[PDB]
RNA sequence: AGGGGAUCGAAGAUGAUCAGAUACCGUCGUAGUCUUAACCAUAAACUAUGCCGACUAGGGAUCGGGUGGUGUUUUUUUAAUGACCCACUCGGCACCUUACGAGAAAUCAAAGUCUUUGGGUUCUGGGGGGAGUAUGGUCGCAAGGCUGAAACUUAAAGGAAUUG
């Protein structure tokens, strides 16, 4: 939300739901963040270095949180089989 | 001497995290008003109105005073503080502190035109609380504030220069009507304008980041 | 019974975003429809869609993201005379940076910037933010 | 739930719809080709019938009607087609 | 979209309509029917001018207790009959 | 980002199928469910528990990948489950929950109760279902042991179970624990049975 | 009064006119 | 009704919390700790409130009461800690149903089979 | 306001039921908002079973009771019988005990 | 206007009750209550909630139709039937839980998709009383129905929830 000559104005630009990108506001004490780590060769979880993505409380409200999670996951590297695009 | 229990009060006094916008990043609730304090010091107060309520008891009435108040700078950050005591000042006292808690912050933008420093708002947007609907709508500069007194004050400690309102409802039921005012600046940070269509790559915690330097003993 | 048929597309394209889904089946389609699919697609507000085709009157499919706030349809297509739409835009848009009103004009379907830009006008069909 | 593929469903909550709420709608009715080795040769029958129908040289039956699908008639054979 | 019908065609009903409605409007009404001119001491006018009759002595309303001090005028373009107060402190030794 | 023997192993089905985890609920079966894999006859449905698998590996993916391992908090006040928890808090970071929840212990610092942590345990978000809510007044993410009709409501990640009893909550919770130290941890390479036995979870008697 | 015996007390009443007019028709 | 007040309870409950060694299922010894470890004004509430930080310490010794945990029992129950060596791999083959064995043939490999079937 | 979504009791589909007479006080009532019971009950009683028996023929005979189906007016059923008055809650609760 | 007139029973008469008791409770019992031919057109005629169309969310029962089955029970010689059971699917009368959402609230799968205000259409309301009164018209044997004002008065009347 720049200005007249470039210059970063406005402040806060928000986060986002990964499953709606709806904007995920401030008292939206409800949202989650979620850090899923990365692991290395044999086991071994790799402190500080996770794949991550936040839901909007509205969705996790929804109940919507546990199938979107699954979706986001696998379809990011980190699951094969348990989710379906068709129904 | 402050003492802070919660891991996110702890973390600001040990002057980890320099401003809320940051809280307000991750959404981190608050519950310890000195967070706000030493976050944001250029906070001044005003108590918008006080009236008399009263309640029935097996023995005896009970008249304790209601006292709203709105606190802010003229940046970008409100709160809005509603207690009730027995007493006056102390009605005054926790709706500071309230108030303090609430605070929220605002997003502000420009009437049509690219120029230099917001002055209005992003969007046309509504509160409602109660029966009362109040809606602000952007407006070009030297317009004003153009609302009643107590909208006015609450708008300008907003930092918000030149908007327009309209009410619907029971208006004059003062309580209900700033808490729409609230909402009503409340939402500017919930609406999608295209320029927030920038996908950002979703920051760490302040709570990982700075995980032992929180923490209990 | 069925009257403005792209009000029911419209509508279900809203309450799909609402609900916080990412498609809507839409049924029937038309011309009309296609070319508001077409308008908003073209600004970002939906994804790409796809016309499927029962031998009726058709259905489609829209793919959206959760840019869109409100896509709604101007009941009556009131006439609007290049300074109207003014006018118009002023009351249902929420700012005058973004956001567009769409309408019918001679020169074929477009929103009120292109409508702007290759000064012509007409009636009035919906809106997008 | 939402998000899914409205295109390409699966096979099986298509098959379990309502005729009319399937992606493109179609029947799901048949034909048959029906004998009663009295004779030698077949008539073409219609899944549902109404109409009791007759088998081509003799006044013998084939089905009757009912709700839906004819009720066949006794001693009878039947391919789908 | 209950009511209101919202056509391109319906301004004929929609006007009628609101013809009709006005009608419970107490203004509207009021000025239509003339009830100014018709009804009404005055003759529509702001002021008017009569003669006293006699001088009452009105007592008012609850909660309050007092004897009121009026004057019943007969309008001088009307002949129409009227009780009117006279304000302040005596007065009612001014007229006769 | 497939690990490569992290697959659901033969000592693990054979692991699961006594414990009865692929057992999931009868005719009641909430609609956010997947998790299923043919209609058993007479009332039942069977548990696709290759994907349970899959869930547990990101339910220890997360558990494991919070910097303190002290506030990732387990919960239940399922009997079934309070021995379980208590033994899963034991070998990981994890500070526990078995018993009464006793609310006001997520908002509301001046409690003794008091927690406040990155992450959520939870076995049965039916009964655990304060928990559930208090989190998500603060922005607490929530792992969950649930069935075919368990409550999906702001729990993020499933784990496929059969909290129908005996043994597979257990198991379940063992399992848990037992791939959080395969991450990061204190554990060893491939097979590695574990020493611990899985009957150390396990509601006791009488 | 009851509200239905208010509707009886003036469906008299209006019956009562209705007998005075007449006498004079 | 002897029935004793919150105040009295109240107290007990802390003085088991945080000094369960030393204390006894001795009133007498447990009163003369009260007047070293605990100021209180009159000697009626220090016997009022021995007598029961007795009572309850007297049910201690066998099963916890519910209100004080001086931890010491919480990692009592964590070396109390075990039991089992028998487990749940006899006698065969893992019995399953008709299609938890296709669920297993859908995804994995080698397991011992034993089918049933069922009825309604 | 409205206190109760039965309204009355029992009605959707129809319009009119049809009226029953009160057992107590004889006061009509729309059967589907009767309040009915079966009044089923001994012959005999509580002690007379033995005397019964005593001074009869046949090998403790067979006994038969009686049964009528009874109906309430609201205000008698009130008055006495089932009914109580519950909560604001407890009210909604159609289980009998 | 005929018939019918068992029953219960406006009116009336009574016995008690009452300070009174034209009532409540008891008795007598006219009209009525039923029926034909004709009128009348009103009910809290109520879901106090217009109709048509779309969309938005979960769950178990049930009513009618249908489809699927190496389902149960019926024995005979297997079936054929019928009744039952289990899964689905239309269209019904409803209940449950939630509530994204709505409301002043109680509550509401509509009373939702409304200041981010427009699918189509009908009707009615615009403070309270005056008053459904006056008046004219009109329908009716009547009783009355439909249409239906003003002068004047008045600062509240009203709704939902709370504490007493
Ligand atoms: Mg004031
Ligand atoms: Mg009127
Ligand atoms: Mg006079
Ligand atoms: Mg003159
Ligand atoms: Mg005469
Ligand atoms: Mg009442
Ligand atoms: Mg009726
Ligand atoms: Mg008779
Ligand atoms: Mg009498
Ligand atoms: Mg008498
Ligand atoms: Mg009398
Ligand atoms: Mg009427
Ligand atoms: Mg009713
Ligand atoms: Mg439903
Ligand atoms: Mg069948
Ligand atoms: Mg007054
Ligand atoms: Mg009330
Ligand atoms: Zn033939
Ligand atoms: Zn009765």
């Amino acid at each position: 939300m720049e200005n007249d000559k470039g210059q970063l104005v406005e402040l806060y630009v928000p986060r986002k739901c990964s499953a709606t990108n709806r904007i995920i506001k401030a008292d939206d004490h409800a949202s989650v963040q979620i850090n899923v780590a990365k692991v290395d060769e044999e086991g071994r979880a790799i402190p500080g270095e996770y794949v991550t993505y936040a839901l909007s409380g509205y969705v996790r409200s929804r109940g919507e949180s546990d199938d979107s999670l699954n979706r986001l996951a696998q379809n990011d590297g980190l699951l094969k089989n348990v989710w379906s695009y068709s129904r | 001497g402050w003492v802070p229990v919660t891991k996110l009060g702890r973390l600001v006094k040990a002057g980890k995290i320099t401003t809320i916008e940051e809280i307000f990043l991750h959404s981190l609730p608050v519950k310890e008003f000195q967070i706000i304090d030493t976050l944001l010091p250029g906070l001044q107060d005003e108590v918008m109105n006080i009236k008399p309520v009263q309640k029935q008891t097996r023995a005896g009435q009970r008249t304790r005073f209601k006292a709203v108040v709105v606190v802010g700078d003229s940046n970008g950050h409100v709160g809005l503080g509603i207690k009730t005591a027995k007493e006056v000042a102390g009605a005054i006292r926790a709706g500071i502190i309230i108030a303090k808690l609430s605070v929220i912050p605002i997003r502000r933008g420009y009437w049509g035109t690219n120029l230099g420093q917001p002055h209005s708002l992003a969007t046309k947007t509504t509160g409602k609380c109660g029966s009362v609907t109040v809606r602000l709508i952007p407006a070009p500069r030297g317009s004003g504030i153009v609302a009643s007194p107590a909208v006015k004050k609450l708008l300008q400690l907003a930092g918000v220069e030149d908007v327009y309102t309209q009410s619907n409802g029971k208006t004059r039921t003062l309580e209900n009507t700033l808490k729409a005012a609230f909402v009503a600046i409340g939402n500017t940070y919930g609406f999608l304008t295209p320029n927030l269509w920038a996908e950002q790559p979703l920051p760490v915690s302040p709570l990982d980041i700075y995980s032992d330097e929180a923490s209990a003993q | 019974t069925r009257s403005s048929v792209l009000a029911d597309a419209l509508n279900a394209i809203n309450n799909a975003e609402k609900t916080g889904k990412r498609q809507v089946l839409i049924r029937p389609s038309s011309k009309v429809i296609i070319k508001f699919l077409q308008v908003m697609q073209k600004h970002g507000y939906i994804g790409e869609f796809e016309y499927i085709d029962d031998h009726r009157s058709g259905k489609i499919v829209v793919q959206l993201n959760g840019r869109l706030n409100k896509c709604g349809v101007i009941s009556p297509r009131f006439n609007v005379k290049i300074g109207d739409i003014e006018k118009w835009t002023a009351n249902l848009l929420p700012a005058r940076q973004f956001g567009y009103v769409i309408l019918t004009t001679s020169a074929g379907i477009m929103d009120h910037e292109e409508a702007r830009r290759k000064h012509v006008s007409g009636k009035i069909l919906g809106f997008v933010y | 739930v939402l998000v899914q593929d409205l295109l390409h469903p699966t096979a099986a909550s298509e098959a379990r719809k309502h005729k009319l709420k399937t992606l493109v709608q179609g029947p799901r009715s048949y034909f048959l080709d029906v004998k009663c080795p009295g004779c030698l040769n077949i008539t073409t029958v219609f899944s549902h019938a109404q109409t009791a129908v007759t088998c081509e040289s003799c006044s013998t039956i084939l089905c009757t009607p009912t709700g839906g699908k004819a009720k066949l008639s006794e001693g009878t054979s039947f391919r789908r087609k | 979209g209950k009511g209101k019908p919202r056509g391109l065609n319906s301004a004929r009903k929609l006007r009628v309509h609101r013809r009709n409605n006005r009608w419970a409007e107490n203004n509207y009404k009021k000025r239509l029917l003339g009830t100014a001119f018709k009804s009404s001491p005055f003759g529509g006018s702001s002021h008017a001018k009569g003669i006293v009759l006699e001088k009452l002595g009105i007592e008012s309303k609850q909660p309050n207790s007092a004897i009121r001090k009026c004057v019943r005028v007969q309008l001088i373009k009307n002949g129409k009959k009227v009780t009117a107060f006279v304000p302040n402190d005596g007065c009612l030794n001014f007229v006769d | 980002s497939l690990p490569a023997t992290f697959d659901l192993t033969p000592e693990d089905a054979q692991l699961l199928l006594a414990a009865n985890t692929h057992l999931g609920a009868r005719n009641v079966q909430v609609h956010q469910e997947p998790y299923v894999f043919n209609a058993r006859p007479d009332g039942v449905h069977v548990i696709n528990v290759g994907k349970t698998w899959e869930k547990l590996v990101l339910a220890a993916r997360i558990i494991a990948a919070i910097p303190n391992p002290e506030d990732v908090v387990a919960i239940s006040s399922r009997t079934f489950g309070q021995r379980a928890v208590l033994k899963f808090a034991a070998h990981t970071g994890a500070t526990p929950i078995a018993g009464r929840f006793t609310p006001g212990s997520f908002t509301n610092y001046i409690t003794r109760s008091f927690k406040e942590p990155r992450l959520v345990i939870v076995t049965d978000p039916r009964s655990d279902a304060q928990a559930i809510k208090e989190a998500s007044y603060v922005n607490i993410p929530v792992i969950a042991l649930t069935d075919l009709d368990s409550p999906s409501e702001f729990v993020d990640v499933a784990i496929p179970c059969n909290n129908r009893g005996k043994h597979s909550i257990g198991l379940i919770w063992y399992l848990l624990a037992r791939e959080v130290l395969r991450l990061r941890g204190a554990l060893v390479d491939r097979t590695q049975p574990w020493s611990i036995m899985p009957d150390l979870y396990f509601y006791r008697d009488p | 009064m009851r509200a239905k015996w208010r509707k009886k007390r003036t469906r008299r009443l209006k019956r009562k006119r209705r007998k005075v007019r007449a006498r004079s028709k | 009704g002897r029935v004793r007040t919150k105040t009295v309870k109240r107290a007990s409950k802390a003085l088991i919390e945080r000094y369960y060694p030393k204390l006894t299922l001795d009133f007498q010894t447990n009163k003369r700790l009260c007047d070293e470890i605990a100021t209180i004004q009159s000697k009626r509430l220090r016997n009022k409130i021995a007598g029961y930080t007795t009572h309850l310490m007297k049910r201690i010794q066998k099963g916890p009461v519910r209100g004080i945990s001086f931890k010491l029992q919480e990692e009592e129950r964590e070396r109390k800690d075990q039991y089992v060596p028998e487990v749940s791999r006899s006698n065969g083959v893992l019995n399953v149903d008709n299609q938890t064995s296709d669920l297993v043939k859908s995804l994995g490999l080698k397991l011992p089979l034993s089918v049933i079937n069922v009825s309604a | 306001p409205k206190k109760r979504a039965s309204n009355g009791r029992n009605k959707k589909g129809r319009g009119h039921v049809k009226p029953v007479r009160c057992v107590n006080c004889s006061k009509s009532i729309p059967k589907d908002k009767a309040i009915k019971r079966m009044a089923i009950r001994n012959i005999v009683e509580a002690a007379a079973v033995r005397d019964l028996s005593e001074a009869s023929v046949y090998p403790e005979y067979a006994l038969p009771k009686t049964y009528n189906k009874l109906h309430y007016c609201v205000s008698c059923a009130i008055h006495a019988r089932i009914v109580r008055v519950r909560s604001r809650e407890d009210r909604k609760n159609r289980a009998p005990p």
